[PDB]
């Protein structure tokens, strides 16, 4: 059984919607995250709220299945640094329900902590966007945009994690990269030949390749063979019985191939309401109808909005003679979409699309 | 490979 398949199941279905509001710019985000610090805000909802967002987040044991792919996430291993953690800030006025801080401290480690959002709303943004900084080493410096949090602001639900890999194998650092039918930009390109895993998704029309990392976590990369981006199809198309066939630890086979990657770095930040409402997640942004209960007796609380930045930072750094070209190449000189998936719980932690040097 | 990233859901009184 795959246990992560609610959360890859959302994580896709989130890319494409994302993708309706973005639809050729590079993208980046953490599923992971997002579907972290949404079980925490579930773990809130009643009635129609926890109803929807079940439906969206793709639930349909919850609580103690977050608590053990976290363990597995966080475990320590001396082959990189990975770190999951969430945080619970609330308003040191509001009087929240003993059993919701106690259960959301008991499956998600969310260390419960008063702020001053009714008089120092700014500083509580300070503090928790110092909080993040931290967490990410400064990847992620301020997630919570100026106007996101004020007076009325009762509760701020946070996951940051933290990646630091190295190729199992480095790359060299070796060059027009086609981004649409009227646009070639020059990149840096990263050559290797070495033994992979390679395939092709026919219903995709797309080879993927796994670029792992020293330990049980690989990067997968999606590469198309439109006058756009050419990814149409292959973003339309993609679905979880199709992807999780290819990712599967002993579907593909192993060949020497030559890769052939460009060396990026993306930084990304978005405001999710439109895109979960789109998904089906109305109730509770709704002022009126959301119910939180499950957070606060009163039944006096709605879910503003939904912040979310992603970094990530691709090189060559990693733990001769041969002029022969007869077998596989993977050259990725066109936008691709690429994954970084942590093995063990078949997570993805990192989801995006590379399309403008 | 470096990656990060943050998500924080806001919850406002009504």
């Amino acid at each position: 059984e795959d246990l992560c398949v609610a959360n890859t199941l959302f994580a896709l279905n989130l890319f494409k919607h994302l993708a309706k509001a973005s639809p050729t710019q590079n993208l980046f985000l953490s599923p992971w995250s997002i579907s972290s610090t949404m079980a925490m805000v579930y773990m809130g909802s009643r009635g129609s709220t926890e109803d929807q967002m079940a439906k969206v987040l793709q639930f349909n044991k919850i609580h103690s299945s977050f608590r053990s792919l976290s363990s597995a996430i966080n475990a320590s291993t001396g082959n990189y640094l990975l770190e999951s953690v969430n945080k619970l800030f609330g308003e040191k006025s509001a009087s929240f329900r003993e059993e919701y801080i106690r259960l959301c401290q008991k499956y998600y480690s969310s260390e419960p902590q008063a702020v001053d959002f009714l008089e120092c709303a700014e500083e509580a943004r300070k503090k928790i966007n110092s909080w993040v900084k931290t967490q990410t080493k400064g990847k992620i410096p301020n997630l919570l945009p100026e106007g996101s949090v004020d007076g009325d602001t009762r509760m701020v639900l946070v996951n940051a994690v933290y990646f630091k890999g190295k190729w199992k194998t480095p790359f060299e650092k070796k060059y027009p990269f086609r981004v649409n039918s009227a646009q070639r930009t020059p990149v840096q390109m990263m050559y290797l030949r070495e033994k992979l895993n390679i395939g092709y998704i026919e219903d995709l029309k797309a080879q993927i390749l796994e670029l792992p990392y020293a330990g049980d976590v690989s990067m997968f990369l999606l590469l198309p063979d439109d006058v756009s981006t050419g990814l149409e199809l292959l973003e339309s198309e993609i679905t979880y019985d199709k992807l999780n066939k290819w990712t599967s630890k002993d579907k593909m086979a192993e060949d020497e191939v030559e890769v052939y990657i460009p060396q990026f770095k993306l930084e990304e930040h978005y405001e999710l309401r439109s895109i979960l409402r789109s998904m089906g997640m109305e109730d509770a942004f709704n002022k009126g109808r959301a119910n939180f209960s499950g957070m606060s007796e009163r039944n006096d609380l709605f879910l503003s909005e939904v912040f979310h930045q992603a970094m990530v930072d691709v090189n060559e750094e990693g733990t001769t003679g041969r002029t022969g070209h007869g077998g596989p190449q993977f050259v990725a000189d066109h936008p691709f979409l690429f994954l970084i998936m942590h093995k063990i719980t078949n997570c993805i932690l990192f989801f995006g699309r590379f399309s403008s040097p | 490979t470096e990656a990060a990233a943050g998500t924080g859901g806001v919850m406002t009184g009504r």
